[PDB]
RNA sequence: UGUGGUGGCGAUAGCGAGAAGGAUACACCUGUUCCCAUGCCGAACACAGAAGUUAAGCUUCUUAGCGCCGAUUGUAGUGAAGGGUUUCCCUUUGUGAGAGUAGGACGUCGCCACGC
RNA sequence: GCGGUCGCCUCCUAAAAGGUAACGGAGGCGCCCAAAGGUUCCCUCAGAAUGGUUGGAAAUCAUUCGAAGAGUGUAAAGGCA
RNA sequence: UGAUGGAGGUAGAGCACUGUUUGGACUAGGGGCCCAUCGGGUUACCGAAUUCAGAUAAACUCCGAAUGCCAUUCAUUUAU
């Protein structure tokens, strides 16, 4: 079921974070508001495609 | 309404007569009316509560809830979180108007005419006086109701012993046998 | 024909400094699993219920009436 | 009263087939005939067949010539033959 | 191979115990009783034999009191099996008795038949006994 | 039915507030006390246990009844008596209550009249 | 000095039982228009008021029925010396519990305000 | 030799700091949850007795007694009102 | 070595918790069966509501020792 996953900054285009999900409870892609170390500002992060 | 007027006029000084109360605050009032359509068959088909709520909304002036389960019973096919029954509380002045409907209309429209059974004691001022049918009230539609289940009424007073509640219900209609 | 012979390692709990010491900042005092002794003055709790000393000083032990005990640090 | 999710009610004055008690309230409705000032200015149409005096738990023993339809359905056709 | 009395399990194998001394634990039901004044294990079957040697002198009356019960269990391996592997299957139900404690008690029968039945009992138990009354109380009644 | 008391619940709420911070060394408490007809307040240090300044509703100078306005007057009195003894950064007790009325009436009247939160 | 608020100290502070009170204060009670609220219900929660009642809560006083705190003394257990069977027991020397009790005990200390 | 076992976590053996072996005595693990996480508010359980239509020892109710006899994703300890 | 404060649940007691248990009082009510084809439920065992007395535990505890262990701007002797 579960999958080790990585996040993607939607502005600076980097692979920043790493976390988990359960791919039958969450069919669509994750979106959380996290902190980007490159831009030093809170930025939306999507799942890496 | 009628029944606060009876408390102000006749009920309270007759209570001070028949129990020798030293102050008016000692007099027992009435608090609640609790109603419970205990269906227990929405687990089989869920469209059984779907008309029990329709009947309770007409009978009361409120809507009922839907009750949870707290257990998991194998015999009746029960788990946690199961829709079973439906409470209706009553407070304020809708206590007394519903009691007016109970004293006047309802209680004399039941076959095997006897009124009120005198043993509902519980020692502490609570007469759960259940209802067998559903067709008793004036607002009941033969073209809508099918099942022949019934109601619950939990009369709740602040009286200590049941000698007091008998005299209160004697001074509030309530045709005991 | 035995299905036993399994253990965990020993993980070495217990108080790691006595009373009356001179105790530097941020050192462990009484490692627990499960809160057996609550903290008092200048003592905090980590993730696995251990007990520090925030300020430099002297560890002394107390008790909360009847049930459970306290650790507190007085500078000085 | 929580808003919008409670049923319909108007303080409807009672009546009766016999002697017409006019004091009370109600919830259901109809075509209003006697909006009455001495009571709630509402419907009269709750017109119950029962006085709670007509039943012999309050007034006394009054059913010998009780003369009600289905009662007379036997007790008029041979009821003239009875008496 | 007659076992009268057992337990309900909750643990199969138990550690072989270590008994040193006791005291008190006097007559209170019941009027005439033994005292085991050494210390040993006492099995099931000895208490059967003690029962029957009691009751065949207790004809039409007189109470029998059994105050000791086999809680613990021994184990034993086979013959031909070496040392080695796990503890063998438990066979038997045996309870320890130290000094001081009282094996059995009698009441309702005069003294002579009492001492008859008690010496019939104590030749079937591996402990040196005595015979003691309910001697003195604050109220004997 | 036992009618339940209405200070046992308030003091259970005090006990589950006062675990975190009283902390009244020189940044003391405030207080908020409902009744049916009054509003009281105190400024308390620990571990002296000794108050510093206070005011109350129907004792001294009133405006209305069980109003917010009386509470604003009380907050004016508390903040003016406090700053005559050099106190800046008091800590609220919530008491056992909420912030809807009769309480924020004390609070934001006490803020503007000298105090700091 | 009464009452209310508010703190520490191991329930010796408690639980049960009984009596008394409304100067102020507290509380019950009246009601919902308004801030606000009920998975339904002004029961609470929130806000307006003040006809009355000390019945309840609260406060004061009595009480050793349940619970709490209990000395001294006797014994089991045991460090260090020793002696016999060696499974176990006994003797000198140091330390002593757990039970079972005489007994203590129906609180103590601190601050602010109001009324008197 | 044939059997069984090989890493990790709990309890006992373990001699009241910690540590301590046996093919000694008992059980689990190779995950799960986008909320079962963070904060801010509010709340108190299992049972028993007595009455009440379907309704039955055991559903929804109502009053009273009830320091825990409950719950804590999962084995066992230590905690938590 | 002496003085002082503290951590802990061994020995022994081991009842209040959970397991194992022995006799007496009792019905709320069960009996193969009754008095039967409405009340006495003859006798019977009595578990639970209970409640007296009496025992037991390595994986039971309301309690609880000598001793060892860790510490000290402490004291005496010693020299690590
Ligand atoms: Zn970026």
């Amino acid at each position: 079921m579960r999958v080790n996953i990585t996040l993607e900054c939607t502005s600076c285009k980097e692979r920043n974070y790493l976390t988990n999900k359960n791919k039958r409870n969450n069919p669509d892609r994750l979106e959380k508001q996290k902190y980007c170390p490159r831009e030093r500002k809170v930025t939306l992060h999507r799942e890496t495609k | 309404n009628r029944l606060k007027e009876k408390y102000i006029k006749e009920v309270t000084p007759s209570l001070v007569e028949k129990f020798n109360y030293s102050s008016v605050m000692q007099t027992p009032k009435v608090d609640k009316i609790v109603i419970n359509m205990g269906v227990g068959d929405a687990v089989s088909n869920a469209k059984n509560l779907d008309k029990a709520v329709e009947e309770l909304a007409l009978i009361t002036g409120q809507k009922p809830l839907i009750t949870k389960a707290k257990k998991s019973i194998a015999g009746f096919r029960l788990r946690e979180g199961m829709p079973i029954g439906a409470k209706v509380t009553l407070r304020g002045e809708r206590m007394y108007e519903f009691l007016d409907k109970l004293v006047t209309v309802s209680l004399p429209r039941v076959r095997d005419f006897h009124g009120v059974s005198k043993k509902a004691f519980d020692g502490r001022g609570n007469y759960t006086l259940g209802i067998k049918e559903q067709l008793i009230f004036p607002e009941v539609d033969y073209d809508l109701v099918d099942k022949v289940r019934g109601m619950d009424i939990v009369i709740v007073t602040t009286a200590n012993t049941d000698e007091e509640s008998r005299e209160l219900l004697a001074q509030l209609g309530m045709p005991f046998q | 024909s035995t299905s036993n012979g399994r253990d965990s390692e020993s993980k070495r709990l217990g108080a790691k400094s006595a009373d009356g010491q001179t105790v530097t900042g941020g050192s462990i005092l009484y490692r627990q699993r499960g809160t057996k002794i609550y903290p008092g003055v200048n003592v905090g709790i980590g993730g696995d219920d251990t007990l520090f000393a925030k300020v430099d000083g002297v560890v002394r032990f107390e008790r909360k009436g009847r049930d459970k005990k306290q650790v507190s640090v007085y500078p000085v | 009263m929580k808003q919008d999710i409670h049923p319909n009610y108007q303080p409807v004055v009672f009546m009766d087939s016999t002697t017409g008690f006019k004091f009370l309230s109600g919830s259901t409705k109809g075509s209003s005939e006697t909006v009455e000032w001495e009571d709630g200015n509402t419907y009269p149409l709750l017109r119950v067949e029962v006085t709670s005096d007509s039943h012999p738990f309050y007034t006394g023993r009054q059913k010998f010539t009780q003369a009600d339809g289905r009662v007379d359905r036997f007790n008029k056709k041979y009821g003239l033959k009875d008496e | 191979m007659l076992v009268p009395k057992r337990v309900k399990h909750r643990r199969e194998f138990r550690g072989k115990m270590r008994g040193e001394a006791k005291g008190g634990k006097e007559v209170a039901f019941g009027e005439w009783g033994l005292q085991a004044t050494e210390s040993h294990w006492i099995t099931n079957r000895q208490i059967e034999a003690a029962r029957i040697a009691m009751t065949r002198y207790m004809k039409r009356g007189g109470k029998v009191w059994i105050k000791i019960f086999p809680h613990k269990s021994y184990t034993s391996k086979a013959i031909g099996v070496r040392m080695g592997k796990g503890k063998g299957a438990p066979e038997g139900w045996v309870s320890p008795v130290k000094r001081g404690k009282i094996m059995f008690e009698i009441a309702g029968v005069p003294e002579e038949v009492a001492r008859e039945a008690l010496r019939l009992a104590s030749h079937k138990l591996p402990v040196k006994t005595k015979i003691v009354k309910r001697e003195e109380m604050g109220g004997e009644s | 039915i036992t009618k339940p008391d209405k200070n046992k619940t308030r003091q259970k709420r005090h006990r589950r507030v006062r675990n975190k911070i009283s902390g009244t060394a020189e940044c003391p408490r405030l207080n908020i006390f409902r009744s049916n007809k009054n509003i009281y307040a105190q400024v308390i240090d620990d571990v002296a246990g000794v108050t510093l300044a206070s005011a109350s509703a129907l004792d001294k100078e009133i405006s209305g009844g069980t109003k917010t306005e009386t509470a604003a007057a009380v907050g004016k009195l508390v903040a003016e008596r406090a700053a005559e003894k050099g106190i800046k950064k008091v800590v609220f007790d919530r008491g056992g209550y909420l912030y809807h009325g009769r309480v924020q009436a004390l609070a934001e009247a006490a803020r503007e009249n000298g105090l700091e939160f």
